[PDB]
């Protein structure tokens, strides 16, 4: 029984543009979702709170 | 009078509600009974 909020699949997607074994799969996917949420929480907090050159929008 | 065959709540956010529905079917069935009762009050029903 995986927690809800950890089901499905998630991944970070980074882009540059010129513009304006059954349970093993489930537990690996949920752990990957947890780590992607950890990454994006770190990134979004550093974007909002840390003062940097040419600021970002979250 | 009217029967309330299916009531559904369309308001959804998949983050505050932790990847699940915003309102459990228990509470939806409760509101089903409440609006069915106020339909049985037999006023102008659809405004209520």
């Amino acid at each position: 029984q995986i927690p809800s909020d950890l089901e499905g699949s998630a991944y970070i997607k980074v882009s540059i543009q010129k513009q304006a074994p059954h349970w093993q799969t489930k537990l690996e996917a949920a752990q990957n979702v947890l780590l992607c949420k950890e990454i994006f929480a770190q990134l979004s907090r550093e974007a909002v709170q840390i003062k940097s050159q040419v600021p970002h929008i979250v | 009078p009217w029967r309330l065959l299916k009531l559904e709540i369309l308001v959804e956010d998949k983050e505050t509600g932790d990847g699940r529905a915003l309102v459990h079917s228990m509470q939806i069935s409760f509101i089903h009974q409440l609006v069915q009762s106020r339909l049985f009050a037999d006023e102008k029903p659809l405004q209520d």
